[PDB]
DNA sequence: CTGTGCAGTCTGGCAGGT
DNA sequence: ACCTGCCAGACTGCACAG
């Protein structure tokens, strides 16, 4: 199988926690070591930690948490587990650290995540964002997470201001989060997402291509991938961004208004992603996306 | 042209990153960065001269621990190494194996002892006839056959650009006995290499025998040699003729 | 997964079961036509005869242009081959590069070889190989140049090795067979020393070293030891 | 205007005729020499002739007819207009000519042509397919239509076993026909159309892409294309063929049979094709297409 | 298979001019 | 920059004994 999508063990030293649509990835660094990856959303907290107890004897064996994104997709789980874990370094991009430090962004992220909760659950006690146990990482910093983990951080700007991607050199694994976009559940082809810049996004995808052939490509939506498509995932996301550029430019030349394509594209794509993202914000988000595409890269 | 992207895009990116660097340590630093990004711990770029025939000196730089470099330069394992000599046999990349170094096992015991067990080495003959090798190495995770071709092409691109710029920056590594024969001394040394004696070369050139003898003396002192066999052999080896 | 790596592995796999030169050049012709250019060629500058460095060549050009080389012998005068002797990068065909010998360029433009590339490479046994490719229109852009570089350097590597496996008459030099002692004595005397000094260091009489020298003399058909040492250094067999 | 669609004075030396969906192109290659391209479908004959008399002072002045391949959708007009154009000359690849000379693969052609005739339309007098004048042309042959235009035949196989395309070096247009395949005006992106050989089709598109930057581009449907889309039109066909291959292999991995994908493609894409293709036969066309891709892709 | 042979062409190295 | 003769030196294609 290609989309190794189920929870539990995935590879020799990799397990998926919680729901696949917003995964929380765990790495076996050694004998009494662990390291979460990709973060999570706020609603799944009592789920995700409850799965952690299956794969970890006791939570202290974690040492590092890798976060790849600023948005609500993956920062939501952080304040609701860090008090439980006695110690973990929330390794994340330097520009994202200022985002957590600011009071403005946390309002948006926490309110948006609280919108996603079920009618029952209230979250447990959680520390303020400023007191996160965080250590920034710049471009190219060699994260010696363990004996069998030499990960390189690459700053894949464009999808957000700050989106970094982690790449295990030894197993040719790559947690890209949303940089490659969003792997479509059904139709297979990649799905671009650019929300804050376009010209930098193609540069990031070029650097992702420049990384060697990928045994395992891992986005932050839809679980792990393997095989032929994961190898040229970097090329295909670039190509899909150009395809959406062509679609928007053709529609603009034909004279159909901007938002009508956004509504049609929302109707096309939002169904698989409904369970983490209410549609009213989905429309505005992809409206912003098509606005950036219309602005840049003729 | 934006249809395959991939490896060609990597090659253009590495060339752009490599070009403005002008400090040799910077060049090795970026190469070290690249070979870390492939998943291999250590690298080593070596150059085998052919100047001293009896004991061909082999100048090497890289990042293995420094006492192991001392083990090389004291016990002189460069000549006995068959990873370097594989370039003379063929232009094939060769992964390391206990079978490969059956000729010389002390090297393999020392290497496997000293934190190098898995690795490979790509030879190449530089255009000036200085057989060069680029080796890469790691501890665990034996090289998979699925992996090997990508390491092969990427190492070939790396050593091509590397030896190009190390030629450009005139490193100590590749400087030969610097000799610059102009046209007529190049011709006469060439003809001496073709075995024609002084009389034959003189009469076909119609130049006086003692004049060409003095030209041989100039060539003699230029290489600091006692006999024309040295002149002919070295001129052949270094491509001056 | 498609793309370059999977274009190199498949090409090597298709190359493996071949056992004849016609198949090798047939797959070269197919692959270069896939690349885009019309004609190919593979040249070999040997370094063995110093006074007249013999050059072998095989490709798909006009047969009369090959005959133009045999009648007039532009192998030595070719800058395209000669660039392999100095440097190793690809050289792109242009009027400036042929400016040393414009007569060759004039005939080449006349005979419909307008554009091309020519990659050299040192074969492992110290013997300059080069593979060139050409077409009639479309001067090579900077965008296509590097793709040409990678492909024309994966095929020249594999093809030089492949004809070395089939013992093609082009690549192989005159057969050479020296004992370990014969190679060792010739290596020692290749560094300029009298036979007497050699006899002292090897702890063997002068008669034996002169005997082995006579053996190498008869092997190389030499008139003087300098010839033997020169050819020995050139062939890279000491 | 990026895609000139309506018929008339399309360009200073060219005029589209007939329906835009299945057009025939007139080349004004001289004061005393014109020519035809892409000989369309049978039913539009009494339209096309009725359109042609707007331009020609006398129909005998026409000399050359250019044909792309043996499929019925582009060769319908020959037996109904070739006898009445006495000085016509038909150009095509030899593999087309062998097909026309063969009795087989002709009764099917006239049946499908007949099968599209909007209501009671008896056609005009039709000559047999073998007798009409043809001088087949091989790969790379330089064509002296007239002093100005010097077209070039490129052996662009893959949409069919005999397909060729007609390139001019002077003004850099290219009568593609279906080598690139159909153009989706609604989605603004090219349409793969493979019916014999994927492996030949992709390398044919590569040979198309290595040509200079095209100033203009004329597929066999959708009329002339102008500007930016002329240049990367070769690239987009390559892109779309690999895209649809990815979709096929992905759904095969998921487990959906080709029959689901054929229905999906039909309902998504047959809107352009409703006028000039049976819908039921269009489904079988996608079935043959996707079966060929399943066999030959990786 | 390798030490010893004078006889003899091959040829380092200035002496002295060009 | 490239020139014309010598003084032995370090050997040269066979020598056949060891
Ligand atoms: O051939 C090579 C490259 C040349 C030697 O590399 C070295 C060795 C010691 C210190 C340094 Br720095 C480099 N490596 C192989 C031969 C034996 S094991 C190995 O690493
Ligand atoms: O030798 C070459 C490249 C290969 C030419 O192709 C041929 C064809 C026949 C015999 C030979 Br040798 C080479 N020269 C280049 C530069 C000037 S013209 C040319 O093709």
């Amino acid at each position: 199988m290609l989309r190794l999508s189920a929870p539990g063990q995935l590879d020799d030293d990799l397990c998926l926690l919680g729901d696949v649509q917003v995964p929380v990835f765990l790495l076996r660094l050694g004998e009494a070591s662990w390291a979460l990856v990709e973060g999570g959303i706020s609603r799944d907290a009592e789920l995700v930690w409850a799965d952690l107890c299956r794969w970890v004897a006791d939570p202290s064996q974690v040492h590092y948490w890798l976060i790849t994104h600023k948005h609500y997709d993956h920062c939501g789980l952080l304040p609701y587990l860090c008090p439980r874990l006695p110690n973990v370094q929330v390794l994340a991009s330097e520009r994202t650290c200022q985002a957590w430090k600011s009071e403005s962004a946390v309002r948006v992220v926490e309110r948006l995540n609280r919108q996603l909760l079920r009618a029952e659950q209230r979250l447990p006690e959680a520390c303020a964002w400023d007191a996160l146990p965080v250590r920034a990482v710049a471009d190219g910093e060699w994260l010696e997470l363990g004996p069998r983990h030499r990960l390189q951080v690459i700053e894949a700007h464009g999808h957000s201001d700050d989106h970094v991607v982690f790449y295990d050199v030894r197993r040719r694994r790559l947690f890209c989060g949303d940089a490659l976009g969003e792997f479509d559940e059904a139709e297979g082809v990649w799905r671009p997402l650019v929300f804050d810049d376009m010209e930098a996004y193609l540069e990031s995808l070029e650097r992702l291509q420049r990384l060697p052939t990928l045994l395992q490509l891992i986005p932050g939506h839809g679980g792990l991938l393997r095989g032929r498509l994961a190898a040229d995932g970097a090329e295909s996301a670039y190509t899909e961004c150009l395809r959406l550029c062509r679609r928007l430019l053709w529609r603009q030349s034909m004279g159909e208004s901007l938002d009508e394509l956004s509504e049609e594209l929302h109707r096309a794509w939002g169904g698989q992603s409904v369970d983490f993202l209410p549609g009213e914000l989905h429309l505005g988000s992809m409206r912003r996306m098509l606005e950036i595409l219309s602005r840049q890269a003729l | 042209m934006r249809n395959d992207g991939g490896f060609l895009l990597w090659w253009d990116g590495l060339r752009s990153e490599m070009q403005p660097i002008h400090d040799s340590q910077g060049v090795f630093a970026v190469l070290e960065k690249e070979v870390r990004r492939l998943g291999f711990d250590y690298y080593a770029y070596g150059v085998r001269h052919t100047i001293p025939f009896t004991r061909p000196k082999t100048e090497v730089h890289g990042t293995y621990p420094k006492a192991w470099l001392e083990r090389y330069q004291m016990q002189n394992y460069g000549a006995v190494d068959p990873a370097i000599l594989n370039g003379l046999r063929s232009s094939e990349m060769v992964v390391w194996s206990d079978s490969l170094f059956d000729q010389s096992r002390m090297l393999w015991n020392e290497a496997r002892d000293w934190g190098l067990c898995v690795g490979a080495t790509l030879p190449i003959r530089a255009p000036n006839n200085l057989l060069s090798v680029l080796s890469v190495a790691r501890d665990q995770q034996n090289i998979s056959s699925f992996e090997r071709e990508e390491i092969r092409l990427r190492l070939r691109c790396m050593i091509e650009l590397l030896t190009q710029k190390l030629t450009d920056l005139e490193h100590p590594m590749l400087m030969s006995n610097p000799v610059c024969l102009s046209h007529r001394e190049r011709e006469i040394l060439q003809w001496t290499a073709d075995g024609k004696s002084s009389g034959e070369i003189a009469i076909i050139l119609s130049i006086s025998e003692s004049t060409v003898n003095f030209h041989h003396k100039n060539i003699q002192k230029k290489f600091d040699a006692p006999n024309k066999t040295l002149a002919a052999a070295y001129a052949a080896a270094l491509g001056l003729i």
